[PDB]
């Protein structure tokens, strides 16, 4: 259980001088989602490939998800699963070793949950509350919904940030109205953990490497988990 | 055609939001938006290394950009100014080869 961050543990948007659009892009109504699927291929040992087609546009029919190591991949390799995460295209690589070089491809990290046993009845959705703090005062709270009993932290993070882009301009094209932000998860068993919401300093943003934190395929219990988003303004 | 720009000629008024679109057929990773003005070569505004990516060029100020698909790269003047009057050229490229569109002439009145 990691200590909460101090202001020196946190990326400042004011030190990022590239395009904050490339961070907004990963969160702004952007996700791969699939229900009741099974992996069809592998590229490297720690990854799995699924046949999932893009809904919104037609940017992909194949998705590769990378996990921590080969053991984690073997756990899920033959399993019927659901998928939810944030995908990227720059530096996304994988042989389809069939050529099939004419098929759209996309990549992501973790996002995998066993399907059987993980769903509610008759289309019911579990709410998860997100409380937001700006400059160390509660401002608003909102709910996000998921269809999973055990849900990746990644799915919830994406839903939380999507809402905040639209409600709070969390990320804009050029910069952010916030200087720092982290999203903090609190499990009923007392375990906490957090993700920095701001890009590393400098004039470039590496989407793949930012998303790689979802590597661990970390799941929380939707019924009981708590979430806080902590922001300071510019 | 490798590269197509839409529209080819446009009139706008100060403060209008103007979007210029460019479609390529080559599935190149890289796309570019430039403006051509007197006393300058083509100056790079934003470019893109692939879907979901855009990067500022030498004169990004008072423009945004969007790369929603391999084929599409848009340039967005979010509140147009007389100085944004220009001829704008989209390119796709691979290695040292650039494939230009025919140009879009924009008057901001």
């Amino acid at each position: 259980s990691q200590p909460d961050p101090m202001p020196d543990d946190l990326h400042k948007s004011s030190e990022f001088t590239g395009t904050m659009g490339n961070m907004k892009y990963l969160y702004d109504d952007h996700y791969v989602s699939a229900t009741k699927v099974k992996s069809v291929d592998k590229f490297l040992a720690h990854d799995l490939i699924y046949n999932i087609s893009d809904k919104k546009l037609k940017n992909y029919d194949k998705v590769k998800t990378e996990l921590l190591n080969e053991d984690l991949a073997k756990k899920y390799k033959d399993e019927v699963v659901d998928v939810y995460g944030s995908n990227y295209y720059v530096n996304c690589y994988f042989s389809s070793k069939d050529n099939v070089w004419w098929h759209g491809k996309t990549c992501m990290y973790g996002g995998i949950t066993k399907h059987e046993g993980n769903h509610f009845d008759n289309g019911n959705l579990q709410n998860v509350l997100v409380r937001v703090y700006e400059n160390k005062r509660n401002t608003i709270s909102f709910e996000v919904q998921t269809d999973k009993k055990s849900v990746t932290a990644q799915e919830l993070d994406i839903k939380a940030r999507n809402f905040l882009i639209n409600k709070k301009n969390l990320y804009e094209f050029n910069s952010s109205p916030y200087e720092t932000g982290y999203i903090k998860f609190i499990e009923n068993n007392g375990n906490t953990f957090w993700y920095d919401m701001m890009p590393a300093p400098g004039d470039k943003f590496d989407q793949s490497k930012y998303l790689m934190m979802y590597n661990d395929n970390k799941t929380v219990d939707s019924k009981s988990v708590k979430i806080e988003v902590h922001l300071t303004t510019k | 055609a490798a590269v197509t720009q839409s529209p080819r000629n446009k009139v706008a008024v100060t403060g209008e939001k103007v979007t210029l679109s460019c479609q390529q057929t080559n599935n190149h990773n890289n796309m570019y938006w430039y403006r051509q003005d007197t006393g300058h070569g083509l100056r790079l505004i934003h470019y893109s290394y692939g879907v979901g990516n855009t990067e500022k060029g030498d004169i990004p100020d008072g423009y945004e950009a969007s790369r929603p698909s391999q084929e599409q790269f848009s340039l967005i003047l979010v509140s147009a100014t007389p100085s944004q009057s220009s001829v704008y050229f989209c390119a796709s490229g691979v290695g040292g080869t650039l494939y230009f569109g025919a140009g879009t002439r924009l008057s901001v009145l």
